């Protein structure tokens, strides 16, 4: 039929009580303080012509950003990649093997130079 | 999503509670008791909260629905249960 | 119409559809009075305990160390050699070690009466 | 923490112990249902209804909200069982006699002509691959010493 | 307690059009089968005869258990929805933050010392709630789940702690 | 020479975001888009190998380090360069970069989004390594490190206990799966002595009825097929990129991976192939079946993957590997848009998943609207788009054979399915009315999505052609058929979009709708997960307590030697000690030793 009505006063008294739990359960302006780092130059003269905003600078921006991603992440793994095939894996027979390419009649192949021959006359099949 | 002001919820069940065609649109009130000062009945306060189920998204409990009568109580325990501070 | 919803071990009755819910009586009414008697001191005591500011430990749960006991200690203090527990233990005991013997051991001398004279090829099975 | 006299024993003879038992367990008299003593250790635990937690009221305040199990009542046998996770038991909208009926009618029917589809095989009216080199008898693994039997097809 | 004639007809009705809501799925075919489900469920009003009422019951459950959807429609936040205890992986209590290091409550100081504040609001009000709640305890312990209100002024209601500390819905 | 060293910095340079995650140096923000940046990077050094591809078709196996010298056995870290590989690889970073881009939109309040983007990248290497695996063992590595993931994953808030059942099912039906792979390396091994792929095709098992099986219990696994189908389904319940991007593009096509990388084995046995034809048939009208009643935004595609599923390893079924592998890249295009278009939906409908409070975003929302659109009409088999090239060229394909007879009407009857529920899809979550609630937060204005959706979306109108013509053909083109069946995968999905049309416009018409016995089947995933869930796990695991714990260990076993002997000790050990002292009952017993000795045994005599 509703509630009686104690119960009410009470769910009042624990709402103003929370109320104030989660109007305490924000952050100060200062908090997070901070604490100190030691930062890098790298980031120091980033923000010295950043401020200006205009479309070239942000552009460059992002092309160190991309080329200094592409060392760190796509020339430094074919560095020791390369190496580690041609000089160690390669080095042991049998570690890389390859598809000879499908020779079809009429190529030539550069160290010998022999044409295969031509394949006979075709039925002459027309449409 | 931003949140929903103590002010907020209560014009949302404004809204809701004034479009409903049982009540008129004149003598509605934030503290007005359903059955006796609209002079509804029991069997109105159930299609009243599903149609507070809808526009909020969430179920009050059933335990809970039969006690949620009074439309300044109605928001008291929406409020809770969002804990959504203005 | 509908024939019925027709409960199983796994498909359990409702207590919708349940008649004795709908069949209430003074002498059962008085009787879920306690229910939630007992469930009240069981939620008062506990939320005492819960809520203490000097609570620094774990709130026991005596039902839950009576499972612990009935479950891992208590079985064979209260176990007794009744014909029904010897003929589970046997059918799960000796019953599935001796089927398997049967399975296997057949295959095994299947396998060595072909092999004896050479119906198994071996050709490139050596890694054994 | 807790002393010896509740803790599970012997399965009640008595009345008077099957009351002492109950208050051991917190539960009253009448619902009181210790396990059947077979042959089995069971003790004087009591028999809870074989159902699972998802059964219980959500909306329920429940002391473990993970378990919907409240604090000191007495918990199933086979809590591990019915918790949440694990077997459920929960009411189905039909009847579990026409669950498996649809169900098994439905593989058997599936299973039972399929070996009569496999014996009527479809396909449409065509001819063996009619294939040169003596149905590539040496680039199949044939063995190129022994002379194979002629293959050959002529046209139509 | 009890779940009495009144609202066991009242949880009736919400299931049931819920569930036709589930069915119609389009509003204009809902609310018309709504108001049917309405107005045939108050025909039988004056039913005074409680015996009869008992048995309008048996006719409106045991097809409902034939007409709920077998894909019955849950909202994501009730029991059975998609986001059911969804959150619970961020909800940490309250009582982990005393833990933190030095340099962890030096982190948000502020808070820290409205907390201790907080701390302070329930160790010197444990001691009156629970007297509180003794002098008014019926014999052989609560008879109702419900708990007493704040009878006097200052005292906070009993057992109040973890019911105002607890972790917000939305805590991240 | 370049492709052995391309291919591998592809794997390579994928791995080195998990290092850096290790090393915390992120300082979160910044590293879901690092991460984005590699497997980007990754997609566009994985080109150069496939561009490379098809310009001569050179298939290399770049064996590198030796782990193993196991006796004649030589396990090695082996990586099979071949077409299958070197083309899904491109496939399967596109798609997983352009969800990667999607992940943020999605999850912005999770505070472990970096977690998150962890997990995705840790995924791709243990699915990558799984694509290009040559000796069996890495497969296994793939295999395994796939399924924990998704463990992890689906399972990514705890939180919700349904998300750990999802996560211990998901796991337990891969778990039944790869019994039948373990089954496979052992009969390799001894039999074929051998775990490379390429030796065991080399050896000829012209009769491999064991292995064979095993691995098709395997591909039944990791695909989702029938006996172990409900984990797809159930693993909707992880976030939705996890559900786009794991179980319906790139896991769940992984165990039909394993049957085409074994395919020159696989055709020798005719036996096998009879229940491939019958495992996919059925497994297409089961999912498209439950697809069609269903409600959560999740749950009719999710179906919709399992049924193009059953579809494609129906084609390596009738000698068609190749072909499966062409589904397998439209495939992925496709439905990632249909899930992701599905999760865009899901964040700006206040998390709301089920199709009976959608409706009438077709206008709000133009951008998922066309994707959608476009993407079910690929995966209906528009013709001359991504979904045309590879299913209505398997269905000219699969009815024109020698096979099972009715096990060319669910590809036929399924394909009628497929197309309804992506009309019912279409119809209930875009077209009608408004029936979200009231207060509208809907956007997908981000350029995030915008960008996500269409990378993929030139990629599902335009893709189709730049695989089918590229590629050198490897199956024999079929040329001369009948008019009707030739057409008739195009007319099949025609009555599917007709019959499901006037369905769906049934809810229009005002009257009410009874329940039919046939829609409750369809609605509980056709009775499958309700009982095969409730039985079979309870009986087996009450033995565990009341036969196996309780019975033997606890009573029997116990009971049988160790108390028993320490019984007998203890029954008569009583009058060993009790003596009562007289000096009588003590001189008359050494009377009785007196006479035993010398006289009845005796001795002497
Ligand atoms: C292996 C897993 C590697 C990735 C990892 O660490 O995942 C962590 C991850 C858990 O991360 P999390 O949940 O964020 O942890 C949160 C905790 O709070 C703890 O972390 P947190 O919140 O403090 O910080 C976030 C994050 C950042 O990481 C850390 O904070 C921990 C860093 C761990 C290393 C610490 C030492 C570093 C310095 C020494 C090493 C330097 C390098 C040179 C040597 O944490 C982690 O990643 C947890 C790492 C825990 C140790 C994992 C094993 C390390 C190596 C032993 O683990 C998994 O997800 C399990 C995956 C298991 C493997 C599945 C696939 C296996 C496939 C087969 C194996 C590969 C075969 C070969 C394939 C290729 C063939 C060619
Ligand atoms: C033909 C071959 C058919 C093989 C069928 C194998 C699967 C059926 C048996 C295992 C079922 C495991 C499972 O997924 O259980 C699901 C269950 C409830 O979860 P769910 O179904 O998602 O329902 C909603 C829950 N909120 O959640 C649980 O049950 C969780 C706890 C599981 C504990 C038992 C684990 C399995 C024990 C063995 C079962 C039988 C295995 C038989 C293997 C035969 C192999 C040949
Ligand atoms: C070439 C053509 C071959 C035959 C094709 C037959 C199927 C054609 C397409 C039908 C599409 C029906 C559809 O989309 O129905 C949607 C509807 C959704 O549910 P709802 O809105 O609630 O309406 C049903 C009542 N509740 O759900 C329904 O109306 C349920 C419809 C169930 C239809 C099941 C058909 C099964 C056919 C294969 C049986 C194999 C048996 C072995
Ligand atoms: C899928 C769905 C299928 C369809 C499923 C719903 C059932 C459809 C079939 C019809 C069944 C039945 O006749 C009506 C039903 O619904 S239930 C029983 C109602 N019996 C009473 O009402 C009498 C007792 N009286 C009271 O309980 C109080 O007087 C009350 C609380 C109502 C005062 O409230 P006041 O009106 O505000």
């Amino acid at each position: 039929s509703g509630y009686t009505p104690d119960e009410k006063l009470r769910l009042q008294q624990l709402r103003e009580l929370r109320r104030r739990w989660l109007k305490d359960q924000e952050l100060s302006p200062r908090e997070p303080v901070l604490p100190p780092r030691r930062v890098w130059p790298m980031e120091q003269f980033w923000n010295k012509f950043l401020q200006d905003g205009a479309p070239w600078k942000n552009v460059i921006y992002k092309t160190y950003r991309h080329s200094i991603f592409a060392v760190t992440h796509v020339l430094i793994p074919v560095w020791i990649i390369h190496y580690y095939l041609k000089y160690h894996v390669t080095a042991k027979p049998y570690t890389v093997v390859e598809r000879k390419p499908r020779i079809f009649p009429g190529d030539t192949i550069l160290e010998t130079g022999e044409v295969i021959p031509l394949m006979k006359e075709f039925p002459d099949q027309h449409h | 999503a931003p949140p929903l002001t103590l002010e907020a919820i209560k014009d949302r069940v404004l809204y809701v509670l004034k479009l409903y065609d049982k009540i008129d649109p004149e003598k509605l009130s934030v503290n007005s008791h359903f059955m006796k000062d609209l002079g509804l009945d029991s069997l109105d306060q159930v299609e009243i909260i599903m149609a507070m189920e809808d526009e909020f998204g969430f179920e009050i409990p059933d335990i809970d629905a039969e006690k949620l009568m009074c439309p300044q109580e109605i928001v008291d325990y929406i409020a809770d249960k969002k804990d959504v501070y203005e | 119409s509908f024939p019925k919803y027709k409960p199983s071990r796994l498909a359990t009755l409702p207590a919708t559809l349940d008649p004795a819910e709908y069949d209430i009586s003074p002498e059962t009414r008085k009787a879920q009075a306690e229910r939630l008697a007992i469930r009240s001191r069981l939620k008062r005591e506990y939320l005492l305990q819960y809520n203490d500011p000097n609570r620094l430990g774990v709130i026991e749960d005596p039902a839950l160390i009576r499972w612990t006991y009935a479950r891992s200690a208590n079985i064979y203090p209260n176990f007794r050699p009744t014909p029904k527990t010897s003929l589970l233990g046997a059918l799960f005991g000796i019953g599935p070690l001796f089927f398997w013997y049967y399975v296997f051991k057949t295959d095994r001398d299947k396998k060595e009466k072909l092999i004896q004279e050479g119906k198994l090829d071996q050709t490139f099975n050596i890694s054994y | 923490h807790v002393t010896k006299d509740m803790f599970p024993g012997p399965y009640p003879k008595t009345p008077e112990e099957r009351a002492a038992a109950a208050k051991k367990y917190n539960m009253r008299v009448e619902d009181y249902e210790p396990y059947p003593d077979d042959g089995m250790g069971y003790g004087d635990y009591p028999k809870l209804p074989d159902r699972s937690q998802q059964e219980r009221d959500p909306w329920y305040d429940w002391d473990h909200p993970d378990l919907r199990l409240n604090w000191g009542e007495p918990i199933h046998w086979d809590l591990d069982m019915y918790i949440r996770n694990r077997v459920d038991t929960s009411p189905t909208p039909v009847s579990w006699n026409t669950m498996c009926k649809h169900l098994s009618g439905f593989v058997a029917f599936m299973l039972f002509m399929f070996w009569v589809g496999e014996i009527y095989p479809s396909y449409q009216p065509v001819g063996p691959k009619q294939y040169p080199y003596n149905d590539l008898y040496l680039e199949r693994g044939g063995d190129p010493t022994k002379e194979p039997e002629p293959v050959v097809h002529y046209e139509i | 307690a009890y779940l009495t004639h009144q609202q066991k007809v009242l949880r009736l009705y919400k299931r049931a059009l819920r569930h036709l809501e589930s069915w119609c799925v389009h509003r204009d075919k809902y609310r018309y089968f709504a108001c049917l489900m309405r107005a045939r469920f108050d025909e039988h009003k004056n039913e005074k005869d409680m015996v009869k009422a008992t048995q309008l019951l048996r006719q409106a459950e045991e097809e409902f258990w034939y007409g709920q959807h077998p894909q019955p429609y849950i909202f994501p936040e009730s029991p059975g929805g998609t986001s059911y205890e969804r959150y619970e992986c961020y909800k940490v209590p309250e009582w982990c933050l005393d833990d933190w290091h030095p340099s962890e409550k030096a982190m948000y100081p502020d808070y820290f010392a409205k907390r201790e504040q907080w701390k302070r609001l329930r160790r010197e009000s444990w001691e009156r709630e629970v007297k509180q709640l003794q002098e008014e305890t019926p014999p052989g312990g609560p008879r109702t789940e419900a708990l007493p209100p704040a009878r006097k002024e200052g005292d906070l209601p009993p057992l109040w702690w973890h019911i105002v500390t607890r972790p917000r819905e939305r805590p991240m | 020479n370049p492709f052995a060293s391309l291919t591998l910095t592809t794997l390579i340079i994928l791995t080195i975001p998990i290092m850096m995650s290790n090393s915390n140096i992120y300082k979160t923000n910044l590293y879901p888009n690092y991460v984005k940046t590699t497997v980007s990077y990754a997609f566009t050094l994985s080109l150069v190998p496939l561009l490379m591809f098809m310009h001569t078709g050179q298939e290399m196996i770049i064996s590198n380090w030796h782990w193993m010298t196991l006796q004649t056995v030589e396990l090695s870290l082996s990586f099979k360069m071949d077409y299958f590989s070197v083309m899904f690889i491109p496939v399967a970073l596109f798609v997983t970069w352009s969800i990667m881009e999607f992940s943020m939109w999605y999850m912005h309040s999770d505070p472990f989004i970096n977690r998150f983007f962890k997990y995705l990248v840790l995924f791709l290497i243990t699915m990558m390594i799984l694509v290009t695996a040559n000796n069996l063992f890495q497969l296994f590595i793939g295999w395994e490190g796939v399924g924990i993931m998704s463990f992890l994953l689906i399972g990514w808030w705890h939180g919700r206990t349904d998300a750990n059942t999802a996560a211990l099912q998901a796991i337990l039906y891969n778990r039944i799966g790869d019994i039948g792979f373990v089954l496979s390396m052992a009969w390799f091994l001894t039999h074929s002595n051998a775990w490379d792929l390429q030796q065991i095709f080399m050896l000829n098992n012209e009769c491999p009825n064991m292995p064979l099986i095993g691995l098709l219990l395997a591909a039944a696994g990791k695909s989702a097929q029938f006996g172990l189908h409900p984990w797809l389904p159930s693993a909707m319940e992880g976030p939705t990129p996890v559900s786009a991007l794991l179980h319906s593009s790139t896991m769940v096509v992984a165990g039909v991976f394993l049957l085409i990388r074994f395919y020159p084995l696989m055709e020798t046995n005719k036996l096998v192939q009879t229940m491939t034809l019958c495992l996919g048939a059925i497994t297409t009208l089961f999912t498209a079946l439950c697809a069609i009643t269903q409600n959560d935004i999740k749950k009719i595609v999710a179906f919709s993957t399992s049924s193009q599923l059953g579809l494609m390893m129906v084609t390596i079924g009738i000698n068609q590997p190749h072909l499966a592998f062409l589904h397998i890249c439209m495939h992925a295009f496709f439905k990632a848009m249909l899930f992701m278009c599905s999760g865009s939906i899901i964040h700006s409908l206040n998390d709301e998943q089920d199709i009976r409070k959608m409706g009438g975003l077709y206008k709000a929302m133009p951008f998922t609207t066309t994707a959608l659109i476009i993407g079910s009409l690929a995966l209906t088999g528009m013709p001359y788009l991504t979904g045309f090239y590879s299913k209505d060229l398997i269905i000219e394909a699969v009815n024109m054979s020698y096979t099972n007879a009715w096990a060319l009407l669910m590809t036929l009857i399924a394909t009628s399915l497929t197309a309804a529920y992506s009309t019912r899809i279409i119809f209930f979550a875009f077209l009608g009315k408004p029936r979200f609630p009231p207060l509208v937060l809907i956007n997908e204005n981000n350029p995030l999505l915008i960008n996500s959706i269409k990378r993929l979306l030139i990629g599902s109108i335009f893709a189709g052609f730049i695989i089918s013509n590229n590629i050198p053909p490897m199956t024999v083109p079929n040329t001369t058929m009948p008019l009707y069946m030739k057409m008739t995968a195009l007319i099949v999905t025609i009555m599917g979009f007709m019959l499901a049309l006037e369905l769906n416009n049934t809810t229009y018409y005002l009257k009410f709708k009874y329940p039919s016995q046939t829609y409750k089947f369809s609605n509980m995933l056709g009775y499958y997960p309700s009982i095969m869930h409730r039985l079979p796990t309870y009986h087996n695991l009450s033995m565990s307590q009341k036969s196996a714990s309780s019975l033997l260990d606890l009573i029997w076993l116990e009971t049988i030697l160790p108390k028993t002997t320490s019984f007998i000790q203890m029954k008569m050990s009583i009058m060993v000690s009790n003596q009562k002292g007289l000096i009588k009952l003590y001189f008359l017993s050494f009377l009785i030793t007196i006479m035993i000795s010398m006289t009845l045994f005796n001795y002497h005599e």
